[PDB]
């Protein structure tokens, strides 16, 4: 069920999840939560709210979404949200994707001579 | 230049020498030759713009060098000099190479394979 | 009734081979011999031929049956491909020796639809709601003038430049979404355009590149190949065993 | 003087330092089509005067010795670059 897609079945599950002791790895379990919001917060998003970061997120306001406004380097809108101003940091990786292909021509051109 | 046919002193003469079917080594002869006897041409022309900037009197700049400085700058540009046309237009260029390539060497996989396995096995399994 | 005349063309060729003396019905037949034959397209103008010698066989006929006798064969004229008929025919002295009156408006139809400016067959379709008379008898010797008319206009606004918008290029049919994009649809179907049309902002853009025997050529041939390695797989399954 | 690219400018420092308006930026390439010097394929969907060759400069000694950085770079790099294909290229010496 947390693959299902419920991270309120966790609140669910921990209304009796004691289990001798098994309190500290469901803290564990709400860290593998957050920094997973860490991650999936604004994954392939617009945007998101405040009341976004009081669903996902939960413990309403700490210092510790505060924290995740100012630790992964993150815009906070005025009661917004962005990952960055494009999220994406401008794709275009080379501009230039056919020279390297001529060293593959190199190489490539070296393998289809010494055989025949 | 070479008239006539004159070859039966000559080419009997040669003694030595292959006519290669070119893409067997003659093109990195030329790649040797172009490259380095080209660059090393190139060294002439740093010692013509150094030496001519140096100790160079009247023909330092008389009427060609600027006139092919033009030449020059067909393309002598800085960074890596950006031939954003020429990327697609190569797009465009090992567009045809890859697909005959791709096509054609596959081509010669029936070349290469077929026939090698059946006079293979042929010369395999009719040795008994 | 081509099955009708079917039945009266076996008739014919057999039944009135046998009358001795029959100048006038003999006509009449060669009538049939146009009509039928275009209609199964023997040949465009050996069927106007029998219309033509048809013609000469309608001398001393009836007036009202002499006039009605010569509607298919001036009306052949106007299927004669080229609209010609005002120039050689109802200018000439025939249409001007008679009691005729459609025939004077095929004059100005086979005029104005010869101009290539339209104009003509939307405003004489009521002029000939009497020569359309019989809806599903003619159904032809108008639509295939008319409905080649379709396309050579098309080729008169589209041919000039390829890309345009939907509804200024229907402009000058001023119906945007009828049968012009079916028809333009038709002729993406039948070759004779190759564009792509457009709804959501109805723009219709015209290109082609078919051929690449790089690829055909090649890649067919190497199926070929693949077919003749499967031909090869029982020598191999042969000498296996 | 911008020896790189951008080579399809906007007429902005051509309507600017050559004081000239935007309605003969035109004029100012078609007299120079007259002229023939420069060549350029001038964009007019988005007013960009583009660079194509031209006739460059007289004299620029300062750049006679300061081709270095053109020349040798030329030299050492298509020649280091032709040792990286032949040094690549290398035991099929055959």
């Amino acid at each position: 069920y947390l693959m299902e897609g419920s991270y309120n079945k966790v609140f669910l599950a921990k209304g009796n999840i004691p289990a001798e002791s098994y309190t500290f790895f469901i803290d564990i379990l709400l860290d593998t939560i957050r920094d997973e919001i860490a991650g999936c917060i604004e994954k392939a998003y617009e945007k998101i709210l405040f009341t976004e970061a009081t669903r996902i997120l939960f413990f309403n306001t700490p210092k510790k979404m505060t924290d995740y406004a100012k630790k992964r380097g993150w815009v906070l809108g005025p009661n917004n949200y962005y990952s960055f101003a494009s999220q994406q940091q401008k794709p275009e990786d080379t501009t230039i994707p056919s020279t390297e292909l001529a060293k593959q021509v190199i190489e490539y051109a070296r393998q289809l001579e010494m055989i025949v | 230049g070479a008239e006539e046919a004159e070859e039966v002193g000559v080419e009997h003469l040669l003694r030595d020498i292959k006519d290669t079917t070119v893409g067997t080594l003659s093109q990195r002869i030329t790649n040797q030759v172009h490259g380095l006897k080209g660059l090393n041409s190139k060294l002439l022309d740093i010692r013509s713009y150094l030496e001519k900037v140096a100790t160079g009197k009247l023909p330092i700049n008389h009427q060609i060098i600027y006139q092919l400085q033009d030449v020059f700058n067909l393309l002598p540009d800085v960074s890596l000099q950006e031939f954003v046309k020429a990327f697609y237009l190569k797009t465009n260029d090992q567009m045809v190479v890859v697909y005959l390539a791709s096509l054609i060497r596959s081509v010669v996989a029936l070349h290469n394979l077929i026939n090698n396995k059946i006079a293979n096995r042929d010369a395999e399994k009719k040795e008994g | 009734n081509l099955p009708k005349a079917r039945a009266a063309l076996t008739s014919a060729r057999t039944t009135a081979n046998a009358i001795y003396c029959p100048p006038k019905l003999q006509a009449t037949l060669d009538m049939q011999s146009g009509i039928i034959h275009a209609a199964e397209e023997k040949d465009w103008k050996t069927a106007y031929s029998y219309f033509y010698e048809a013609f000469e066989g309608y001398d001393s006929i009836d007036s009202p049956k002499a006039i009605t006798s010569l509607k298919y064969m001036l009306l052949c004229k106007i299927m004669l491909n080229t609209p010609e008929d005002v120039q050689a025919l109802v200018s000439g002295k025939l249409a001007l020796r008679y009691a005729g009156r459609q025939t004077e408006a095929l004059k100005c139809v086979a005029q104005a639809s010869k101009n290539r400016s339209l104009a003509d067959f939307e405003k004489a379709l009521t002029d000939y709601r009497a020569e359309l008379r019989d809806d599903p008898i003619i159904s032809t010797h108008l639509a295939k003038l008319y409905d080649n008319l379709l396309e050579q206009n098309l080729i008169r606004v589209i041919e000039p430049f390829s890309r345009v918008q939907i509804e200024h290029i229907s402009s000058l049919i001023k119906l945007s979404k009828a049968d012009v994009e079916r028809k333009l649809s038709q002729m993406i179907l039948d070759k004779k355009f190759h564009g792509i049309l457009d709804q959501g902002e109805g723009v219709l853009i015209i290109f082609d590149e078919p051929p690449v025997d790089k690829t055909y050529e090649a890649a067919l041939e190497t199926i070929q190949n693949m077919s003749k390695v499967v031909d090869s797989l029982y020598n191999k399954a042969k000498k296996l065993t | 003087t911008r020896p790189a690219n951008h080579r399809q400018l906007t007429f902005e420092e051509i309507a600017k330092s050559a004081k000239i308006t935007v309605n003969e930026v035109e004029l100012l390439v078609m007299k120079a089509l007259s002229v023939g010097l420069v060549k350029g394929s001038i964009d007019e969907v988005d007013k960009r005067v583009h660079m194509t060759w031209v006739q460059p400069r007289v004299l620029d000694l300062q750049q006679i010795k300061g081709m270095k950085d053109r020349l040798e770079f030329w030299c050492t790099d298509v020649k280091s670059m032709e040792m990286l294909v032949e040094h690549q290229a290398h035991d099929i010496l055959t």
